[PDB]
C-alpha cells in the first residue's frame, strides 16, 4: 500500500526522468547534427 | 498452489544442476527464494550431498595438505568419506566447505596396495598435465570385485573473469586381473558468462581394457592408457572447436548465404526475383 | 519480494540453457503471483504454431500474443478465436505481409529452411515490429541444434523527408550437439543478446523494410560472428588453460625460457 | 506519508513530464530547424 506508491512513484517519477535524460541526448545530438548540417552547408 | 513436498524436487533440481564454482550464488538465490530453510535443510541436504559427492569436490583435509575429493564411491553415512591417502576417516559440511573429525579411518582393506600405487602413478599424472589436478584413488572389494576408481579433477573458478570451468574424469580401473576393461568417463562442465551465456558441457565414454600385468606395470600402464584418452579427447575438443564456423553452425545458420553475397533488399522488395517463374 | 526477484533472474542467468522453459514453469511454480513479471525478461525458445487455412508456420511471442491468441501473420486471424483482437493496421498490414515475405527470403537464404515470422504494432512517429526466426537442427542429421532469433525493432519515424531513427535490439539462443566420435557428445548451449540503432535515409529504393533488413542481417552476423571467434573461442581457451597436453617440466622449460625472454624484452627498456 | 508522497511524487512527475514536453518542443524545433539546414543545402 505505502511502499508500493513509494518505490513505483520514486522510480516512476525518475523513470520519466529517464525520458528526460533520452530527451536531452535527443537534443545534444539533434545540436551536433545542426553543426555537421551547416558543415556540409559551408 | 504448489505444496511442500514439490519444493524439495525443485531444489534439488536446481542444486543438481548448478555449475562449477556457482554453487553458493545458487544457494543464495535458492535460499533467499524458497523462503523455508527446513524444507530446503532436508531436501536440499541430499541434493548437496549428490552435488558435492558427484562433480568430485575438492575437499581439504588441514592435518596433510593434499586437498583430497570427495567421491560418491566412498562413504559411511553421515558424510563419512574414507578418506584413501593417510587412510582418514572425515565428517564434511557440504555447506560449509570445510571436513571434520580427522579419525584414522580404519579401513578394511581391499586395494590399498593398488591405491596408492596408481594413485602414485596419477599424481605423476596429474603433475604433468592437469595444472590445478587433484587425484583421489577408491579402492573397493566392491560386490565380489576388486577395483580401483581413480578420479582426475581440476577447475578454475574466476569470476571476476566471468568464467567458470571443471575438468572431472573418472577412471574405474576394474581391477579384473585377466582383462582389466578400464572403463570411465570423462565429464566436463565450463561455463562463461561475460556480457552474455556460454556453457560447454561435454563427456567422452572412455573404453579401454588391458590384462592386469602387474602393479607398477599396469600403474604406469594405466596412466599410458589416461594420457592417450585424456590428450585424444582434449586435443580432439579443441579441433571440433576449430571446425565449427563452417559445420556445426552452417548446419544452423551460414555466414554468408550460398550466393556468397549480401541482400539486396531494394531488389527483393522492388520485384520478385523470378521465383514466380520455374 | 523485489530481491526474491532479482535472485531469480541470476537464477535464471546461471541456469542451464537445455531446460529452459521446463525450468521456468518450476521458478514461476515457486511464487505465481511474480510469474507474468518474469515472462517479460527471460529469455525462452519459441512455440510453432500452425496457420490451418494458408498452410504455413508462425511462432509465438507476446507481440503476437492478441488478449490469449496469436494473429497468423499468413491469414491475419486469432488462434484460439477470438474475433475481439487488436488488428493491425491495414497499411501495417500490407506491410507486414510484405515484411513476412522479405524475412522468408532472408530465412531462406541463411538458414536455408526453418520457420520465421514477422508482426508489427504501431508508434505515434513510426511503427514497430519483431522478427521471430526459429531454425532447428537438421533432423536427419546428427547435429542436433536449434537457433532461435528474436528481433525488437522500433521504427521512430523523423517528421518528414523520409529519414528515420531506427531502434533494434536482439537476441539469439543458440543450441548445439555433435556426437562425434573424437568428442563423444559435445553439447553446447549459449545466448546472446545488442542492441544498434542507426537512422538511414527512407526513400522509394530505399523503404523502411529494406533499412530493418540490412540491421537484421548485420546483427545477425555480428552476433553469430561473435559468438563463434569471442565466446566459443573463450571456452576452448577454458578447456586449455585447465587441462595442458604437454607434459609438465617441458612447459617448465619453454615457460623457462619464455621467462628469460621476459627479461631479455623487459632488460633492454 | 501516503496521501504527501502522492501529491508530491506525482508532481515531480507531472513536472518532469512538463519538462519532457519542454524538450520534446525542442526536439520538434529542433527537426524544424534540420530540416530547414537540408533545405538550404539542396538549394
Amino acid at each position: 500500500v505505502i511502499r508500493q506508491k513509494e518505490k513505483d512513484l520514486v522510480l516512476a517519477a525518475r523513470l520519466g526522468k529517464a525520458l528526460l535524460e533520452r530527451n536531452q541526448d535527443m537534443s545534444r545530438q539533434y545540436e551536433q547534427m545542426h553543426k555537421e548540417l551547416t558543415d556540409k552547408l559551408e | 498452489r504448489v505444496s511442500d513436498e514439490e519444493k524439495v524436487r525443485i531444489a534439488a533440481k536446481f542444486i543438481t544442476h548448478a555449475p562449477p564454482g556457482e554453487f553458493n550464488e545458487v544457494f543464495n538465490d535458492v535460499r533467499l527464494l524458497l523462503n523455508n530453510d527446513n524444507l530446503l535443510r532436508e531436501g536440499a541436504a541430499h541434493a548437496f550431498a549428490q552435488y558435492n559427492m558427484d562433480q568430485f569436490t575438492p575437499v581439504k583435509i588441514e592435518g596433510y595438505e593434499d586437498q583430497v575429493l570427495i567421491t560418491e564411491h566412498g562413504d559411511l553415512g553421515n558424510s563419512r568419506f574414507l578418506d584413501p591417502r593417510n587412510k582418514i576417516s572425515f565428517k564434511f559440511d557440504h555447506l560449509r566447505k570445510e571436513a571434520s573429525d580427522p579419525q584414522p579411518e580404519e579401513v578394511d582393506g581391499s586395494l590399498k596396495s593398488w591405491r596408492e600405487s596408481c594413485d602414485s602413478a596419477l599424481r605423476a599424472y596429474v603433475k604433468d598435465h592437469y595444472s590445478n589436478g587433484f587425484c583421489t584413488v577408491y579402492a573397493k572389494n566392491i560386490d565380489g570385485q576388486q577395483t580401483i576408481i581413480a578420479c582426475i579433477e581440476s577447475h578454475q573458478f574466476q569470476p571476476k573473469n566471468f568464467w567458470n570451468g571443471r575438468w572431472r574424469s573418472e577412471w574405474k580401473f576394474t581391477i579384473t586381473p585377466p582383462t582389466a576393461q578400464v572403463v570411465g568417463v570423462l565429464k566436463i562442465q565450463v561455463h562463461y558468462y561475460e556480457d552474455g551465456n556460454v556453457q560447454l558441457v561435454s563427456h567422452k565414454d572412455v573404453q579401454d581394457s588391458v590384462t592386469v600385468s602387474n602393479e607398477a606395470q599396469t600403474a604406469k600402464e594405466f596412466i599410458k592408457i589416461i594420457e592417450h584418452a585424456e590428450n585424444e579427447y582434449q586435443t580432439a575438443i579443441s579441433e571440433n572447436y576449430q571446425t565449427m564456423s563452417d559445420t556445426t553452425f552452417k548446419a544452423l545458420r551460414r555466414q554468408l548465404p550460398v550466393t556468397r553475397t549480401k541482400i539486396d533488399w531494394n531488389k527483393i522488395l522492388s520485384y520478385k526475383i523470378g521465383k514466380e517463374m520455374q | 519480494s523485489d530481491q526474491q526477484l532479482d535472485c531469480a533472474l541470476d537464477l535464471m542467468r546461471r541456469l542451464p540453457p537445455q531446460q529452459i522453459e521446463k525450468n521456468l514453469s518450476d521458478l514461476i511454480d515457486l511464487v505465481p503471483s511474480l510469474c507474468e513479471d518474469l515472462l517479460s525478461s527471460v529469455d525462452q525458445p519459441l512455440k510453432i504454431a500452425r496457420d490451418k487455412v494458408v498452410g504455413k508456420d508462425y511462432l509465438l511471442c507476446d507481440y503476437n500474443r492478441d488478449g490469449d491468441s496469436y494473429r497468423s501473420p499468413w491469414s491475419n486471424k486469432y488462434d484460439p478465436p477470438l474475433e475481439d483482437g487488436a488488428m493491425p493496421s491495414a497499411r501495417l498490414r500490407k506491410l507486414e505481409v510484405e515484411a513476412n515475405n522479405a524475412f522468408d527470403q532472408y530465412r531462406d537464404l541463411y538458414f536455408e529452411g526453418g520457420v520465421s515470422s514477422v508482426y508489427l504494432w504501431d508508434l505515434d512517429h513510426g511503427f514497430a515490429g519483431v522478427i521471430l526466426i526459429k531454425k532447428a537442427g537438421d533432423g536427419s542429421k546428427k547435429i542436433k541444434g536449434c537457433w532461435d532469433s528474436i528481433h525488437v525493432v522500433e521504427v521512430q519515424e523523423k517528421s518528414s523527408g523520409r529519414t528515420a531513427h531506427y531502434k533494434l535490439t536482439s537476441t539469439v539462443m543458440l543450441w548445439l550437439q555433435t556426437n562425434k566420435s573424437g568428442s563423444g557428445t559435445m553439447n553446447l548451449g549459449g545466448s546472446l543478446t545488442r542492441q544498434m540503432e542507426k537512422d538511414e535515409t527512407v526513400s522509394d529504393c530505399s523503404p523502411h523494410i529494406a533499412n530493418i533488413g540490412r540491421l537484421v542481417e548485420d546483427m545477425e552476423n555480428k552476433i553469430r560472428s561473435t559468438l563463434n571467434e569471442i565466446y566459443f573461442g573463450k571456452t576452448k581457451d577454458i578447456v586449455n588453460g585447465l587441462r595442458s597436453v604437454q607434459t609438465f617440466a617441458d612447459k617448465s622449460k619453454q615457460e623457462a625460457l619464455k621467462n628469460d625472454l621476459v627479461e631479455a624484452l623487459k632488460r633492454k627498456q | 506519508v501516503i496521501r504527501q508522497k502522492e501529491k508530491d511524487l506525482v508532481l515531480a512527475a507531472r513536472l518532469g513530464k512538463a519538462l519532457l514536453e519542454r524538450n520534446q518542443d525542442m526536439s520538434r524545433q529542433y527537426e524544424q530547424m534540420h530540416k530547414e539546414l537540408t533545405d538550404k543545402l539542396e538549394h
